[PDB]
């Protein structure tokens, strides 16, 4: 009956006796500890908030982009490590840019994921360099654009593969959020709709007040393209939520 | 041999690679395959183990035909044993391209051996898990089986065996007489040498796989005749009973 | 922290205990239950501490039908009245910096109880000394001078090989960097005065029975344990390397 | 791996300077089971071992020790079979890179030069493990007639005018040695004999032609040549009378 | 269309080699000694960003020069520049004088960048 | 220090500027189409190459859109490329438009006209 | 150094926290059947089933601390008759704090009456069998009886090679020590998340006297309920 | 006990002629999601559960389209599906622009075991922990593949890996007669009662949680979603 | 390094911050027209120069940086940093922005941690200056990589006492003109360290000026007349 201390999480390949990669997980945990980041998508195009949570007022909220624009019909919201976010953004960017450029084509949202992932899985996959990909990156995008489809929410986890969902909470409210989303949902909802019910889940699932300074929103629309809420609009929603 | 037996590339302080004898007796888990080289041709013999009803017959076969002349029997992991298969494939062909002619037995026998010793050589890659009996018969070389240990050794046999009751089954063979006769009666005696060292209390059931490459079928590895196989099976059972 | 199996409380007065220790592999605990298991030691108590992670489990030696449904904590002493023989047997593994608690408090309830002579079961790294444990026998000992000198003159004539005093900070204190357990234990019970032995052995992770094997015969051969097929091995010793073969894979 | 233990990785010393990789190298020669002779005489050069057929399913014409690099350069091979064979195989590249370069022939001294190279390189890089097999080349050279040189997986590659390998190598050589001081003709069938007679000695077996197999290399044909059963029988008989 | 201008020139000391594709506007820069293609990073003018957005396509990722000088060369000229710096160390005052180098050449023949 | 080739062909209609510059490590075919990089791949062969035979190109998107289209027509397009260099990993910036197999073998003999390998 | 270390073991330590609002549990209020509840699974079943009737008011929680898991350690009472207790425990108490829990809970003045039915699941992987891991039942559940309990198990005990650590494992080692009848249940499932399988293999035990009549029978209020808790957090993209 | 010595690692082999890793990896795919693939004598139903959980978080796609006559399922890991996925897609599309023909189904599954293969023998990888489950229609005629998390495959006349698929496997064992002989509705609905087999009593197929994907004679690999499962649905017994 | 814990946390960029935990206060403050540095200091030098000592540096002249925990990856890091603003000044011809230089170390410090081939850089860098319009800046790189803009920040020993304590002393009341922020570097370095003289070594650098390592004998004036208006 002599057990045995035996552990599987240290190598990032070595499988649990039930087939769990821990290191994975460990990445999912590392997604848990980041601010909340809920995007909706509906058929008038993608909403998509997060919470600019700050320590200490020194703190320079302009700083923090937790929601960016990859491309003027593509954005991204994130919860996790921004800096290893970085190098995604900028890889995306880079694709949608030069397929502008070469074939003058505005790239799919759906492409770019793709890319990303492929920028994303090679922690694990190849890296044949030495100094290369070693660990999976430990943020999550939300690609929220429209394309020719549609309105298109995308989700990564550290898995590093993007899956094409409605309505996620990413952060440390992950649950609750994703709750308060089910109950509000539908088919119908309108942007507007969308906002008033995104940020009362914000303010739900959040330690602080809603004011327009710790908190941003953005929404990519068929018609428009990527319009980051500015102070003056986020207060008018913020008051009418 | 405790704290030796974790890399290739490692030797005991007997002076032996655990890695390698490891690799045999994984060899050994599977069940038993038989080889027979008769003065006619070469007479492969395989306990398949049916493992549920589901996988349609045919699926998991062990039999591999590298050429129209050469084929194989394997053991061990079956996933080395198409690997492995697929290997000896390329390079058949890459001979029959090159030179022009079917490749001799021994050619193939020993690159395959190398492949296999460089794999045990080194720390990172590990042995092959799969022992498996390159036999064949052209009307120049002759009937010819030689048996790929996972070591790397190329030996060529009149007959043997590898798996779980291989030395049941080599005893067997050693008790029967494996020169100057027909292919026909070895497909009936490697059966019945299957159906002996069959174990039913453990393997719950399993399916005869046979194949044979000889101057009945021109020197070519094909699959035995459903009549043919039914009989060597027939046979075999009524040695087995009483 | 010794706890009867019963209300008597059975005094170890005038015994030796058996102990076993986490060493490379499992080799001393391995060692201890194949020799409970072959002389028969009934329970007769439970040394409840808070050093080891809990477990429990069925009787490791079940015997019998009834003996079979038990159950066996982490830390369970099995004792031998007729040859005045008390065996402690350890079966888990140690929490962070609990491991000298232990050695204290069992230094104190031997002590305290009468247990004379504790042996200690165990084993070192293969490797050990420089280049000496190739060439020298994998048996060792190390005695406390508190030792009963008849034991030490039993030794010396038995002619076994001392422990090499491995060089450690100052300049040669003796070092068991398999047994961990072992080097805390033995200056515990030095401080204590406590006869006691470590008999260890150099080897490596992996299947260990054979070294159990080798370390019980020389427990026999020093105190005649049971003849100076041979030992009964415990019903606990079995499916201990794996888990079935699976279908699929061959 | 990080394998810190001297004697289960080649590259770190031992505390006392050896490395045990190779001595566990030679202990696997000791495995092989069998063993080996080879005598440098006035005329040619002999290398002697014993077939030890296990069984008899396996065919006795198929396995071998007697191997040629060159059509003038011999072999005889100890130690693990696939580790011979490739050796064997290595040592035939490096022969035929020696013709197709230089143009001529592999001085049987430079071809033990390149494999004791080649064991230099498995026993310093901790990668691979040494090759577990002594290999002793035969050969007539223009200059010094009939040469002897063993390789081993240490990289010692000395050559030698009588030698053995294998369990027996202690005995076969105080015998080799002891016939040497006594410094005789050396012909051909006075090598073969002391070679022959030499491994019967210390083996304490009586030798059959099927038993063993002899090669034999000689200034007369300087292409190597492995006798038959027929030849190494009537040398049984001389022995005899 | 593509100019091919190969050039090379001797940085410090080491007769380190240059190459140019034009294209249109996506020029293409590599930059060593020994003809290696280990790190490839691209850099074209961005606006959404005021630094140049650039990727490491392939190499080590901990080299942080590649990607810099492509950003450099992508705010000097416009659109894309496939920097593959291969030098081994060099340190890192040595690139300077590369990024220098370079420079000289574009004002001595501004078509063949 | 390298040796390139370039050689502007106008097939199928478009004006294929084929350049093929040899690197020790990677041999860079550049067939750009409009005139610009477009999207670059790299082909890698297996090291293993089974006996020292045909080895396989992992196909690999550095740059531009992943799609099995254009990671097929790569591998068709460098596969003779890598064989006849040494078995060398060769990157390929296609921008082509159009992707069919008489647009693959016109490329394909433009590459071997302006070969360096 | 030594000051951060003990930081990091107070973090680590099980505080008891009072949910009425230094005495440990069973000191405040002795028991007769006190129930524990270990993982996701096991104090879902006891939520449907024993938590159907009765007020059930909660007593204490024991906050803990790991880098595993921080969830809850509320203990309840029937409050129809003190005399029966409860433990729904779903944090996972690490090694180190499993004895601290054991300490908060009893302390050192058992009143060596209760009947300890421990509820707890396990994976297959971990059950130690003959056959492979694949042949066995997804649910199939165990027992592990003590000396004193002396109450037929619904279920077959668990073989001889097979052993059980951590919390269940510790709770049964102080009951075993100090002479106390108790029960430990595994339902060894495949699934370790919330799954009705897992809750419908940990039926049989309401049938027996462990846990017998603190359910109210009603199934179909239980069934319902268990189809309340059937919605959980969501999963990652690792499998599909 | 002795096992966790040797399981650290793919390379190493066991004392007991093992490697635990393929094991573990062969588990992963029971981590996932129950999958359940049928076949008749013209049609191969590939059926799949989705996660019954809230779609509007993840739209969990277990039913992929590699070709024109071959679909696949994943169960267990998504990256090592989406790699096999794409290779597989590499493939079929190579072999229909270079010789024009469909790619048989059998050298697919030889490619995908000779790919994952690799990764069991080399050091410092792990095998691709998922399983495939192959509905392809080639000449030859319907064909549902298993594909381990080993290299091994194996060709199945009916099949159910994931989470309690036990079940599934029992159903689909005790009726395989009639799969042979039916049609396309009779064996989607075949396979439909082997998935809520596989489901708990209480729990029952919704159009939430059940995708189809169906390769036939005429038909080509067609994934019907939430809203196209109903027809098959709407005509099978509760019971 | 590149193993993450149960949790979600990476060792080490964890060790790293502890390095940086033991590290120096870099203080600074973002004040109109004048931005100024401060690190705690610790004196010894008793037979060394001060100059090689110099935890304040100038990236350029628009540029000056201070960082908290080892000193050798901070020298190489300074190294590169001002190599890159150098190659900056050189092709684009452009003064370096702040944002640029700190978005480039925190990109550097990204890099390092994750491969794991090489270790994280066990500082924080805290980088102030002027941009080409002259807008006072601050920053403050992590070992993880993330830069983030602050008011007045400050890392190292004892860093969120430090920082609360400047939150709280903060205001732009206090950031008005240029002594009074000094004044400010000046009391959070003395909540800090109470020592004070030696240890206070100050830097500030104006709109239109270069880094000016402000004197002994000024650093210790002023701290005479702090001690003044607190009485």
């Amino acid at each position: 009956m002599f057990l045995t201390r035996s552990e599987y999480d240290r190598g990032v390949n070595t499988f649990s006796p039930e087939g769990r990669l821990f290191q994975v997980e460990y990445a999912i945990e590392a997604i848990k500890l980041g601010s909340t980041a809920i995007g909706i998508q509906t058929s008038e195009g993608v909403c998509l908030a997060v919470e600019k949570r700050i320590t200490s007022p020194l703190m320079e909220p302009s700083s923090i982009e937790k929601i960016v624009e990859i491309d003027a019909h593509i954005g991204c919201a994130m919860s996790g490590l921004i800096a290893d976010a970085k190098t995604l953004i900028d890889k995306a960017r880079v694709e949608t840019q030069n397929h502008w450029f070469t074939y003058n084509e505005t790239m799919t949202v759906e492409s770019v994921t793709q890319a990303v992932s492929n920028l994303a899985l090679q922690f694990g996959e190849e890296d044949a360099d030495p100094g290369a990909m070693s660990r999976p990156f430990g943020v999550a995008l939300l690609f929220g654009g429209v394309d020719e489809k549609g309105p298109q929410l995308f989700h990564m986890d550290p898995s590093g593969t993007f899956v094409q969902c409605d309505a996620r909470a990413i952060g440390s409210a992950s649950e609750g959020a994703q709750s308060s989303l089910q109950e509000v949902y539908h088919k119908s909802m309108t942007l507007k709709e969308a906002i008033k019910s995104s940020l009362i889940i914000l303010k739900q699932v959040m330690e602080e007040k809603l004011n327009a300074t710790n908190i941003e929103l953005a929404t990519v629309q068929p018609g428009q393209n990527f319009h980051m809420f500015t102070k003056e609009e986020l207060e008018e929603v913020i008051k009418d939520i | 041999g405790t704290g030796y037996d974790l890399s290739a590339s490692t030797f005991s302080p007997d002076g032996r690679v655990f890695q390698v004898e490891y690799a045999m007796k994984a060899v050994e888990n599977s069940s038993t395959a038989i080889g027979i080289r008769c003065k006619d041709g070469v007479v492969f013999g395989v306990e398949k183990l049916v493992l549920s009803k589901l996988y349609e017959e045919g699926s998991n076969k062990r039999l591999f035909n590298v050429d129209r002349h050469v084929g194989m029997a394997v053991a061990g992991l079956l996933a080395d044993a198409r690997s492995l298969a697929d290997i000896a494939r390329e390079e058949a062909s890459n001979f029959r391209s090159n030179f022009g002619y079917n490749i001799p037995l021994k050619h193939l026998a020993d690159r395959v051996a190398m492949y296999v010793h460089a794999y045990t050589l080194y720390s990172a890659v590990r042995p092959f898990g799969c022992s498996f009996m390159l036999g064949s018969y052209s009307v120049n070389d002759g009937a010819q089986l030689y048996m790929i240990d996972p070591s790397g050794v190329s030996y060529g046999y009149w007959g043997c065996a590898i798996g779980k009751a291989r030395q049941a089954a080599k005893t067997e063979i050693e008790k029967l007489q494996m020169k100057e006769m027909t292919c026909r009666d070895i497909v009936k005696e490697v059966a019945k040498i299957i159906y002996i060292v069959h174990d039913e209390v453990k393997d719950k059931a399993f399916e005869l796989e046979l194949s044979w490459v000889g101057e009945l079928t021109n020197g070519r590895h094909e699959i035995v005749p459903k009549d043919i196989r039914e009989e060597a099976e027939k046979y075999a059972k009524e040695s087995l009973k009483e | 922290m010794f706890v009867p199996c019963g209300e008597s409380a059975p005094d170890l007065a005038g015994f030796t205990l058996l102990m076993p220790a986490v060493s490379v592999g499992n080799v001393g605990q391995l060692a201890m239950d194949l020799i409970i298991s072959t002389l028969n030691m009934s329970k007769i108590g439970y040394f409840y501490t808070d050093c080891l992670v809990p477990m429990v489990g069925n009787n490791p030696y079940a015997t019998t039908e009834g003996n079979s449904t038990e159950l066996s904590i982490n830390a369970e002493v099995y004792s031998l009245p007729s040859r005045k023989l008390v065996a402690l047997q350890l079966r888990s593994i140690f929490i962070k910096y609990k491991s000298k608690p232990f050695c204290e408090k069992l230094l104190s309830w031997v002590k305290s109880s009468g247990c004379a002579r504790v042996i200690v079961l165990s084993s070192s790294h293969s490797y050990q000394r420089n280049d000496l444990q190739l060439r020298s026998t994998p048996f060792r000992y190390l005695l406390t001078p508190s030792m009963q000198k008849s034991v030490q003159n039993k030794i010396k004539s038995l002619n076994w090989e001392e422990m090499e005093k491995s060089r450690c900070i100052p300049e040669f204190c003796i070092r068991i960097p398999g047994g961990g357990i072992t080097k805390t234990l033995y200056d515990e019970s030095c401080s204590k005065e406590i006869q006691m032995a470590v008999l260890l052995k150099f080897v490596s992770e992996g299947d260990n029975i054979p070294d159990a094997l080798g370390l019980v015969e020389y427990l026999n051969e020093w105190l005649q344990i049971l003849k100076p097929s041979r030992w009964k091995i415990p019903s606990s010793w079995r499916l201990l390397f794996g888990s079935g073969l699976p279908p699929a894979l061959f | 791996g990080s394998s810190a233990g001297f004697d289960r990785h080649i590259t770190i010393f031992s505390p006392e300077g050896r490395l045990y990789q190779v001595e566990y190298a030679f202990k696997a020669i000791n495995q092989g089971g069998l063993t080996s002779v080879a005598v440098r005489g006035k005329d040619c050069a002999v290398i002697v071992t014993q077939k030890k057929v296990p069984d008899k399913l396996l065919d006795s014409s198929t396995v071998t020790h007697l191997f040629k690099i060159t059509e003038n350069i011999g072999c005889v091979m100890t130690g693990m079979t696939a580790d011979s064979r490739s050796q064997v195989q290595r040592a035939r590249y490096e022969a035929a890179n020696w013709k197709y370069k230089y143009g001529y022939e592999i001085p049987v001294d430079m071809l033990c030069k390149r494999i004791a190279d080649i064991s230099q390189v498995y026993t310093q890089n901790a990668e691979m493990r040494p090759l577990g097999c002594c290999m002793i080349l035969i050969g007539i050279d223009e200059e010094q007639g009939p040469q002897v040189y063993k390789c081993d997986p240490a990289g010692y590659y000395c050559g030698f005018k009588a030698t053995a390998a294998g369990v027996k190598q202690t005995e076969s050589t105080s015998f080799l040695e002891k016939k040497v001081k006594k410094k005789f003709d050396w012909t051909f069938e006075q090598t073969v004999e002391t070679a022959i007679t030499c491994l019967s000695t210390v083996l304490s077996i009586d030798f059959k032609p099927s038993e063993i197999e002899v090669g034999v290399v000689t200034v007369e044909n300087p292409k190597f040549r492995i006798l038959t059963e027929a030849e190494i029988d009537a040398h049984l008989v001389a022995l005899a009378e | 269309d593509v100019s091919l201008h190969n050039f090379s020139a001797r940085l410090w000391e080491q007769l380190v080699h240059f190459h140019v594709m034009r294209l249109t506007d996506s020029l293409f820069l590599w930059v060593g000694a020994t003809p290696h293609l280990r790190n490839l990073a691209v850099a074209m003018c961005s606006r959404y960003d005021s630094i140049p957005v650039s990727t490491s396509l392939l190499g080590d990722t901990s080299d942080t020069t590649s990607t810099g000088l492509a950003q450099r060369l992508a705010r000097k000229t416009n659109k894309q520049v496939f920097v593959s710096y291969n030098l081994q160390n060099t340190d890192s005052n040595f690139a300077l004088l590369v990024e220098n180098r370079i420079k000289e050449e574009m004002e001595a023949f501004p078509e063949k960048f | 220090l390298v040796i390139s080739k370039q050689k502007t062909e106008v097939v199928c209609g478009v004006p294929t500027q084929v350049v093929c510059t040899a690197f020790s490590s990677h041999i860079l075919v550049v067939v750009t189409q409009f005139g610009k990089m477009g999207t670059l791949v790299s082909l890698e062969p297996s090291s293993v190459a089974s006996d020292v035979s045909k080895p396989v190109l992992t196909t690999k998107v550095l740059l531009g859109q992943d799609e099995p289209l254009i990671h097929v027509f790569a591998k068709n397009l460098v596969a003779f490329v890598s064989q006849e260099a040494g078995n060398r990993a060769v990157l390929l910036a296609v921008a082509v438009k159009d992707k069919s197999m008489e647009g693959l073998k016109a490329l394909r003999e433009v590459i071997r006209v302006c070969q360096v390998w | 150094d030594r000051e951060v270390r003990l930081q990091l073991a107070r973090k680590r330590e099980v505080r008891l926290l009072r949910r009425q609002t230094e005495v440990s549990l069973l000191e405040k209020y002795p028991c007769s059947k006190f129930i524990i509840a270990i993982g996701n699974n096991a104090v879902a079943f006891l939520s449907s089933f024993v938590m159907n009737s009765g007020v059930w008011e909660e007593v204490g929680c024991a906050k803990l601390w790991n880098e595993w898991c921080r969830a809850f350690c509320v203990f309840y009472h029937l409050k129809s008759n003190p005399s029966v207790f409860l433990c729904q425990c779903s944090c996972y108490v690490a090694e180190d704090q499993q004895y601290q829990w054991l300490e908060k809970v009893f302390g050192s003045c058992p009143r060596k009456n209760m009947q300890i039915t421990i509820l707890t699941c396990r994976h297959v992987t971990d059950y130690k069998t003959s056959e492979s891991t694949g042949s066995l039942p997804s649910p199939f559940l165990r027992a592990l009886k003590t000396q004193n309990f002396k109450d037929s198990a619904c279920c077959p005990l668990l073989e001889q090679p097979n052993i059980v650590h951590d919390l269940p494992a510790a709770v049964l080692s102080y009951c075993q020590v100090w002479k106390i009848p108790a029960i430990l249940y595994l339902c060894y499932t495949d699934v370790m998340k919330l799954d009705l399988i897992t809750v419908e293999a940990f039926k049989p035990i309401l049938s027996t006297r462990s846990l017998k009549g603190l359910v109210k029978n009603i199934p179909q209020s239980t069934e319902i309920l268990k189809k309340l808790m059937t919605t959980n957090e969501i999963q990652s993209n690792i499998y599909t | 006990m002795f096992r966790n010595q040797y399981d650290n690692d793919v390379t190493v082999w066991s004392p007991q002629g093992r490697i635990h890793q393929i094991e573990y990896a062969m588990e992963a795919v029971k981590q996932g999601s129950a999958t359940v693939g049928l076949k008749s004598k013209t049609h191969a139903v590939l059926v799949a559960l989705k996660r019954a959980q809230s779609e509007l978080a993840a739209h969990q796609k277990k039913i992929l389209h590699v070709d024109n006559h071959i679909g696949i399922s994943i169960a267990g890991l998504t990256a090592d599906a989406r790699l096999l996925c794409n290779f597989m897609r590499q493939e079929c599309l190579d072999s229909r622009f270079v010789f024009d023909r469909p790619l048989p189904v059998s050298r697919l599954v030889s490619l995908i075991g000779s790919k994952t293969q690799i990764p069991t023998q080399r050091y410092g990888r792990r095998p691709y922990g998922v399983g495939l489950l192959i509905a392809g229609y080639d000449d030859m005629g319907p064909h549902i593949f298993q594909t381990c998390p080993s290299a091994n495959y194996f060709d199945c006349r009916a099949m159910s890996i994931g989470a309690r698929s036990q079940s599934a496997r029992t159903y689909l064992e005790r009726h395989m007669s009639e799969f042979m002989e039916c049609n396309l509705n009779e064996l989607v609905k075949h396979g439909l009662r082997a998935l809520r087999e596989t489901l708990p009593a209480e729990q029952d197929l919704t159009t939430k949680n059940v995708s189809i994907g169906i390769v036939g004679k005429d038909l080509e690999f067609t994934i019907y979603d939430d809203d196209d499962v109903s027809p098959f649905l709407e005509g099978l017994e509760e019971r | 390094i590149t193993v993450f814990s149960p949790d979600g946390h990476l060792f080490q960029v964890e060790y790293a911050q502890e390095a940086v935990k033991k590290g120096s206060t870099a203080v600074g403050v973002r004040g109109r027209d004048i931005v100024v540095l401060g690190v705690e200091k610790k004196s010894v030098a008793k037979l060394q120069d001060e100059r090689t000592v110099r935890k304040i540096c100038a990236l350029d002249d628009n540029v000056c940086m201070a960082f908290a925990g080892l000193t050798a990856d901070a020298r190489i890091v300074i190294n590169r940093a001002r190599v890159e603003c150098q190659s900056h000044r050189l092709t684009v011809e452009d003064p370096v922005t702040v944002e640029y230089i700190t978005r480039y170390i925190a990109s550097l410090k990204q890099r390092y941690t994750q491969s794991n081939g090489r270790r994280p850089f066990g500082i924080s860098a805290l980088i102030v200056g002027f941009d080409f319009d002259g807008t006072p800046r601050l920053y403050q790189t992590d070992p993880s990589g993330t830069y983030h803009a602050w008011k007045a920040n400050a890392i190292g020993r004892g860093a969120k006492s430090v920082r609360e304590f400047l939150e709280k002393n903060y205001t732009d009341e206090a950031i008005e003109t240029d002594d009074l922020t000094i004044k400010l570097v000046i009391k959070a370095l003395l909540e800090v360290v109470q020592s004070g003289g030696k240890n206070i070594e100050l830097a500030v650098m104006r709109r239109d000026q270069s880094l000016k390592i402000l004197n002994p004998e000024e650093i210790e004036k002023y701290v005479a007349e702090i001690e003044k208006e607190k009485e």
